[PDB]
RNA sequence: CUUGAGUCUCGUAGAGGGGGGUAGAAUUCCAGGUGUAGCGGUGAAAUGCGUAGAGAUCUGGAGGAAUACCGGUGGCGAAGGCGGCCCCCUGGACGAAGACUGACGCUCAGGUGCGAAAGCGUGGGGAGCAAACAGGAUUAGAUACCCUGGUAGUCCACGCCGUAAACGAUGUCGACUUGGAGGUUGUGCCCUUGAGGCGUGGCUUCCGGAGCUAACGCGUUAAGUCGACCGCCUGGGGAGUAC
């Protein structure tokens, strides 16, 4: 998943980030493991859950200021 | 491994190269760098890595 | 003044383009990268219906070789 | 789901002559008419159990609406039950 | 103290004493814990759990917590008419109006706590947890809404409380 | 009746087969009192991946109404046509039979996106330059 | 009577169910072409496989499950349950306008009907993965741990007792209780201008008051206030067995 689309002016290092959009996730990610049929619906779909801790972290920066520790 | 194969093919009289990449394993760039150190332009790094439409079940590995 | 109703850039900031249509090639390509593939739904802030119906339409379209299914088809 | 053109014949023939859908007689006659449509699917599809769940809803409710008419007038009832060929 | 009832000399009802330690980080803890009730004979909510390094300081902390931010409770000495189905943290009590002519049986120190509580006569045996800390809650949650009328107008009594809300 | 938007694509060199087949399929529809409400041929287009080989196909939008019993037989038919490489038919819900979403993409194809070659001349006699027997 | 509930055509959202049709891609395989020595496996390792030319690679064919992403705090099903894409057949649910009947109600012992998964009889089918079975490796031994081969299974069709961690670990369906806001949809109204606002239903979720809790927690989708009627529990081990 270095991705076929060529970075402007050719160089030895592939610009892997700007190319990739939805590759590996689910298909070539659960490597050397038993593939399940309905398991992904609860195992993998953790985007909302992982978003909360990041909202909390960005809240507390302002709250260290309001308590005055900084 | 790339610098070992790239040395041997001068006898075949190859003078330029292009490369096809197929996998998620290590050597993403480092394999490319060794053909480029063999004296080749390596402008076309065409990922053709086959994404089956969800293929054949991989091995369970450990029994836990 | 009243009843202007959906000129531009109003109801939603991002226009919904298609639901379920695939006979125009251009409507599908509205959410398709230069890699030739769908962008995830978290990043764009698309509304779930237009997306849920596009999940069928895009797979349909790919199967008719209106799209690449696979990185090998780039 | 039942055809527009049957539903209008059923209304013409059953309940009173007002061509309403609400009275107990026309409601047995409309329920029957979907039950029969669904039995048309169950000419095949013998492993299609999740839709059979639906049949028993429509069937049970008709059982209830028959008790109700028979708790009320017996003329409408003895006519209706013979008029849709229900039971043995 | 503050909102406390018309109390006169201290109630020194010590109910329990204990001593607690983890001993995990630097030998044992020497400090003691105390549980104390301070009332007035006419009905109070005063209950105080406190602690200090040795008993005399433990009780005096506990006795402060038995007496500050405590509301007056208006029962008439030994008669009460309107209890509550008392619940505190699984320890459950269910008093109902009753003659004082009949006497009181209650075990341990408890007939003694109840006679200073003013609630001895309405009282009936505890159920739920029979833990020393929560068994005595008869006079707190079991009086949390109450009245004790002496008036001939007892049958107008709830009427009298509505026309003040009017 | 109910409306079914069938789209199919055809191998360039095999396009010569379709002008005899298409007029029996239209007679089978109207023979059931359904209708041809457009019939748009779009010309040749590049497939992303080959299907039965070649990177190119010629795309044809029939725009049927036919009864439910008949479309299950026609759909099986259009998929197992050999001249046809693959086919898809979409639902009655949210369907247009007027005002085509591909009207511009079609015209663009004839003007600009064909080969303009002998292998796409073969398409144009099965294309908009359509010939069929009269019903 | 409507204030409970029921029903007609219409719109709307969705992975509810049964049977049909269909494509490409890696492992895998075969054939030819090209080509030489490891390939595999791991914590490190050896068993396996290979010079009959492996491994990989070009072209073309073969075959069977599967169909990633889109897939999201989404949506759906009676609970567990549902995900390639399409059609045939059809349920259940969400709204909305015209219109009808008018307690036709609630719950449910017994009851008929219905499987996550594998177990399972025959036919069809097999590419990969795998209990057993062999052999390697681990170590005070090693059936556990960790590896390689490898079969029934997995896959379809019909058929046999519906097991369970069969979910809200939360009975059924109904009434009431300060709310805001997120996700997202029917529809009235908005320079619709901020997945936005307001009017009114829809599922869905964070936050917290009244109340309830041992505690976590629940909180207008309750774990509150309750409603009718039902299921179920009454110390542990020994027993989901004995009878």
């Amino acid at each position: 998943p270095v991705i076929k689309v060529r970075e402007n002016e050719p160089f030895d290092v592939a610009l892997r980030r700007f190319k990739r959009s939805c590759e590996k996730a689910g298909v070539l990610a659960e490597v050397r493991r038993r593939e399940f049929y309905e398991k992904p619906t609860t195992e993998r779909k953790r985007a909302k859950a992982s978003a909360v801790k990041r909202h909390a972290k960005k809240l507390a920066r302002e709250n260290a200021r309001r308590t005055r520790l900084y | 491994a790339a610098e070992r194969c790239a040395d041997a093919v001068k006898e075949y009289g190859i003078k330029n190269l292009e490369v096809m990449v197929k996998g998620p394993g290590p050597g993403r760039e480092s394999t490319i760098r060794a053909l480029n150190a063999a004296g080749f332009r390596i402008t076309n790094i065409t990922d053709v890595t086959p994404i089956p439409h969800n293929g054949c079940r991989p091995p369970k590995k450990r029994r836990v | 003044a009243r009843y202007f109703r959906r000129r531009k850039f109003c109801r939603f900031t991002a226009e919904g383009v298609q639901e379920i249509d695939y006979k125009d090639i251009a409507t599908l390509k509205n959410y398709i990268t230069e890699s030739g593939k769908i962008v995830p739904s978290r990043i764009t802030g698309t509304r779930a219906k237009y997306q849920r119906q596009l999940a069928r339409a895009i797979k349909r379209a790919r199967y008719l070789s209106l799209l690449p299914y696979t990185d090998r088809h780039q | 789901s039942l055809s527009t053109e049957a539903t209008a014949k059923i209304v013409s023939e059953f309940g009173r002559d007002a061509n309403d859908t609400g009275s107990t007689e026309v409601q047995v006659a409309l329920l029957t008419a979907q039950i029969n449509h669904l039995q048309g699917h169950f000419a095949e599809h013998k492993k299609d159990h999740h839709s059979r769940r639906g049949l028993l809803r429509m069937v049970s409710q008709r059982r209830k609406l028959l008790d109700y008419l028979k708790r009320k007038d017996v003329a409408r009832y003895t006519r209706l039950i013979e008029r849709l060929g229900l039971r043995r | 103290a503050h909102i406390e009832k018309q109390a006169g000399e201290l109630q020194e009802k010590l109910i329990a004493v204990n001593r607690v330690s983890k001993t995990v980080k630097g030998g044992r803890i020497f400090s003691f814990t105390a549980l104390t009730v301070v009332g007035d004979g006419n009905g109070r909510v005063g209950f105080g759990y406190g602690k200090a390094r040795e008993v005399p300081a433990a009780i005096q902390k506990a006795m402060e917590k038995a007496r500050r931010n405590m509301i007056n409770v208006a029962l008439n000495n030994g008669t009460l008419q309107h209890p509550v189905k008392g619940v505190h943290t699984g320890s459950r009590v269910f008093m109902q109006p009753a003659s004082e002519g009949t006497g009181i049986i209650a075990g341990g120190a408890m007939r003694a706590v109840l006679e200073v509580a003013g609630v001895h006569n309405v009282l009936a045996k505890a159920y739920g947890s029979t833990n020393p800390i929560n068994v005595v809650r008869a006079t707190i949650d079991g009086l949390e809404n109450m009245n004790s009328p002496e008036m001939v107008a007892a049958k107008r009594g709830k009427s009298v409380e509505e026309i003040l809300g009017k | 009746m109910r409306h079914y938007e069938i789209v199919f694509m055809v191998h360039p060199d095999q396009s010569e087969q379709v002008p005899g087949m298409i007029e029996r399929y239209t007679a089978a529809i109207t023979g059931a009192e359904g209708k041809i409400h457009r019939l748009e041929d779009w010309g040749r287009r590049q497939l992303a991946y080959p299907i039965n080989k070649l990177h190119k196909a010629h795309y044809v939008l029939m725009n049927v109404e036919a009864p439910q019993e008949v479309i299950d037989e026609l759909e099986t038919t259009f998929r197992f046509n050999d001249a046809v490489i693959r086919s898809m038919v979409m639902r009655t819900k949210h369907a247009v039979t007027e005002a085509s979403p591909m009207v511009k993409a079609k015209d663009e194809r004839r003007e600009r996106r064909d080969d303009f070659a002998n292998e796409t001349a073969d398409d144009a006699e099965a294309g908009d330059s359509e010939e069929e027997e009269e019903e």
